[PDB]
């Protein structure tokens, strides 16, 4: 069993004591090839790439021709709290913006539970808590491409709420940046005990956001 | 600790299959659509079972650190019940939506559970050493608003619905409205005879009475 | 019970890796496309291995309780073999399709399986305490008609194809035809020099005989 | 050299409006879809009137100098007639397709032609100095397979169909089949009460017999 | 021939002297039905709708059923200088935000010419200027839906440059608002005289923008 | 009344007899911004730009900040017979010039339209109209992300004088251009009378067998 953790900072996460670390890397959210997004589950090892690059993949056509960083593709990564830049950051300046991750050998499977409430949900009886966070559901950026997380996957539970939890890297350009069309989607907190038939529209500004975001816990049996 | 998710496809909570213990019950979430991007929760996973229902169970936040809730034109899709489609065919709202939403159960299992498909009207046998939890119909994918949608992993119990429904889900909006629309399509594995495998598929249009008979069958099994 | 799926990428059934037992053999399903939307099956899961082949393995139903099989304009995509594209370059039909479809094997393993990628032309070692099942090339996603497509989870055995192919899959249609098209694209993890991780990528255009120079390698392993 | 295209929405050739001369008659092409991408032809232009019909009126070529005709999974869409959908509800093929395809006429007019919309159930008057060519319903856009589609310019005669139809077009495929599908949507300009312009719209679900109660009317005029 | 003018204000524009006004209305950019945009050429009369509504259309299916404001569709309109609200504006409050237009009967056809330079392009010889503006090429908002203008059409030449020249109205909600994913695209002012094979990336902040937007002129013969 | 002509070569095309020259430029097919394609009908002056650039546009956001050539957008231009590089690698800077088609925007005394035969036969101009040029019926195209645009069949833009399996080249803000395997050009097919209501016969054509299976057209002007 593998436990994947994303620090959301430029420092690799520590594997819980006792769990062997297979490797550390960079937090990969998704690739965009031919304007088609292909995501990696943040709770699976595939989302922790050992080597970073603004263009970590290439493509080939049936005519036996492959192109690397020779078109207009891009990649997306979970980011840190580094300040929003006035212009794209290039090469070495990208480093402080990319989230780090660690893949650890676990004794049992880890799952995420969500309360859809301001309260923290309980881990199932017989399961221990690994961390607490916010319910990260999906995202979109360039065009209408993007992706989402599995709610039972630890990848849907980010310890740090971020209105913009990821950054865009423009492949061949070798730069990353934050564009205005980036959206993060989170499960909401619901007042009702179990049924809400008519949502009340609302706009939340910095400071009064976190109290409206569903909470989660990542748990492991025993 | 392995998990199994079950959907009643009715207003009643489904029971955990034999050999598994309940964790929690909820409502059957099929997928959501935010900013025109569809994102599903495999029906075989706990993510397709939410403790609380809402026509808009999520919100979005922008780079200016401002979040908007149920203010635009986003969607939520849920497995539905046998509840008759309103005669007026007009959107359903508020408390009137409850009779239409399927319930689910997330249970803890002692071993792994998967689905197997026959691609025929015959029930597929569980691998040796595996026991049956339930039988159903092979549900593959679906589309609704904007031809957007999602699908199931064929190895997942989510691809094996216990009750075949031409319209297995309902569409809801952030406005608080839900309804069945004409473009709601459900895709299922078809039945294939050995001699039909490498022959041009024979087109067929089936009506009430002959639907279930051209749909692949499946069985959900546990390694125990 | 853990499972691992293997694809031969040839007309022969692949054999289960050392330490695993066979469940069944079938054809390598990559993804399907209905109402213009693609839905894939991870190549490392049993969902990508169907016992029965057909250019149209599914059907769709509407809210009016009418189902249609091979009656619109849908697709199915399968991993292919090294069978060369026909000289006429025209679509293949009927029995002539069989030589182009890859075979697969679903095997039961005693422990969990995963893939690791080197992001170099060198084969990555299995993590300490994990044994080898097979080696390959880092296959991550693909696109074809309408630039629709799907991909593989990078820790899934499905992201590790044993045989590199610029054209690893073939496109089939409900009408019974299959063929390769110029826009059928395969995406692979590329080789990244450590010193270049945070440097502008150096563009490369590779032609036959030099394609593999920038393709990352991988190894599928099992916990001992 | 002003031109106006008219669609009968029946198997019969429509007649050129008074004051205009016929150039040719054909079949009503709405739009095509290749490589899953839709491209339409404004119904008010000659491009929507093809003399020869085919479920596959186009082909595609690649950079390797290879062209493919009816060799993938493409579509063609045509305005249709009142012909009811087959009882079997299965795709139509060959000569059986002819009863479903609308006919059109391309006519040359002495002056500029345009369409005006009332956004009410009443027929809008032609602007002062313009004479009538025909009246109809405000047709603005449509979608079908993959929610792809196209639409009409609101000042084009193409945005004014003389015959209202919940299903004004049929879908055809390269394989030679055509049929109506549940997701074939037709969008029309709606009626708007002046007092409700800046008020939350009142939802309405209309069934057979009451469908036209919210459809805007139009008139095609010539200077 | 018809000349269409959009005021980009909440006051209807005046028709050039000698040209009779057929009607005035609201500046319609595009409709979005089933997440598919259908645009109106801003230089054509169809972009000038006599009556406004957050949901100006309805749709029907082959089952002889039509739905008006009963799903999740929307409409987009050219907007005014009314300040970006922090939350959606409803009903009567929408009025100040919608651009007005006038359809005028003209003697000849009007065209737009673009310089792709900071220099305002001259009208062809024998043609007179109707107005000068900025080269408005295309736009995108929800998802990757949007559209664009014909560069020879007067609609591609707006007198007033706006980073966000249009507003989104959410159909059945009866509200309109400015969301972060709205984008306007304009032709650039190219430094080279006629051939730019290597663009130099740049990020422009408010105040240094207009001098970087291609200029245009709308002309009519005589 | 204007008429735009594309040489499909590096030399400026000449205005057809009866028309006056306004300006020359480069042949713009379409652009793609934030994953959305937007074309300029080839029959209109908008497809003829005075200045060439791999990224002739920029975008601005709600925070009043505009970004130029900083993301991953595209521009597409009609190309010339210039051989594709043997390396098949992207073309940059001044090396791009040889591949870009030139155009002419001319003023005409009457409106100009295109007619299509849907056969190998060249369609005659309607009575009262004179010929400007003949070509092949060009309908639509797709490239990156399967996005693209098309031509109005009534417009001269749907009538290209030189048939090209690959009539356009793709460029990026990076300053690179190239021909990619997914670049598709769609043309009207030839249809025999007896084939109209019959299942289309699939066909794959190779070099030397293309031009004769593409519908022909003729651009005419009222005179
Ligand atoms: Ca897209
Ligand atoms: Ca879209
Ligand atoms: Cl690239
Ligand atoms: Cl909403
Ligand atoms: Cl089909
Ligand atoms: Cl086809
Ligand atoms: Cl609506
Ligand atoms: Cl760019
Ligand atoms: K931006
Ligand atoms: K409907
Ligand atoms: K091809
Ligand atoms: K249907
Ligand atoms: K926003
Ligand atoms: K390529």
């Amino acid at each position: 069993y593998l436990l994947v953790k994303h620090s959301q900072t430029d420092q690799e996460p520590m594997c819980p004591v006792g769990m062997n670390k297979l490797w550390s890397g960079y937090s990969l959210l998704y690739f965009e090839g031919q304007e088609k997004a292909h995501n990696q589950d943040l709770g699976l090892a595939g989302s922790c790439l050992a080597r970073f690059s603004t263009m970590p993949f290439l493509y080939c056509n049936p005519g036996d021709v492959c192109y690397y960083a020779s078109r207009n593709d891009k990649s997306y990564w979970l980011s840190t709290t580094a300040p929003l830049p006035m212009m794209p950051v290039a090469e070495e300046d990208i480093r402080p913006y990319i989230s780090r991750c660690s893949v650890c050998e676990a004794p049992a499977v880890a799952i995420a539970v969500h309360s859809q409430d301001v309260s923290i949900p309980h881990c199932p009886a017989g399961w221990r808590s690994l961390w607490i966070g916010y319910s990260f559901l999906m995202h979109t950026a360039a065009g209408d491409e993007g992706g989402g997380q599995s709610l039972v996957s630890p990848g849907s539970c980010l310890e740090d709420f971020r209105a913009t939890p990821f950054i865009e890297c423009n492949g061949a350009r070798g730069t990353c940046h934050y564009y205005a069309n980036k959206y993060s989607f989170w499960l909401t907190t619901i007042p009702e005990q179990s049924f809400q038939g008519t949502p009340s529209a609302d706009t939340l500004k910095a400071g009064l956001i976190r109290t409206h975001i569903s909470r989660c816990q990542v748990c492991m049996k025993n | 600790g392995f998990l199994v998710t079950r959907h009643s496809q009715t207003t009643d909570d489904p029971q955990c299959p034999p050999g598994t213990k309940i964790l929690y019950h909820g409502y059957s979430l099929l997928y959501v659509q935010g900013n025109e991007r569809a994102h599903g929760q495999d029906l075989g996973t706990a993510g397709s079972c939410l403790r609380k229902f809402s026509t808009m169970p999520f919100l979005f936040c922008n780079i200016n650190n401002v979040c908007n809730f149920a203010s635009r034109n986003d969607y939520s899709y849920w497995l539905s019940t046998p509840e008759p489609m309103p005669m007026s065919m007009a959107p359903i709202t508020g408390e009137n939506i409850r009779p239409f939403i399927s319930r689910c159960a997330v249970c803890e299992a002692p071993a792994m559970v998967m689905a197997v498909h026959s691609q025929t009207i015959q029930i597929p046998q569980c691998p040796t050493g595996w026991s049956s939890l339930w039988i159903g119909y092979s549900f593959v994918m679906h589309t609704s608003a904007g031809a957007e949608g999602s699908g199931q992993a064929l190895a997942s119990p989510g691809s094996c619905l216990e009750e075949f429904r031409s319209a297995p889900f309902i569409e809801c909006h952030g406005r608080g409205t839900c309804n069945y629309y004409a473009n709601a399509y459900s895709f299922w594995l078809a039945t294939i005879e050995r001699s039909e495998m490498f022959k041009k598929p024979t087109p067929s249009t089936l009506k009430a009475g002959e639907l279930r008979t051209h749909v692949s069958r499946c069985q959900v099994c546990m390694r125990r």
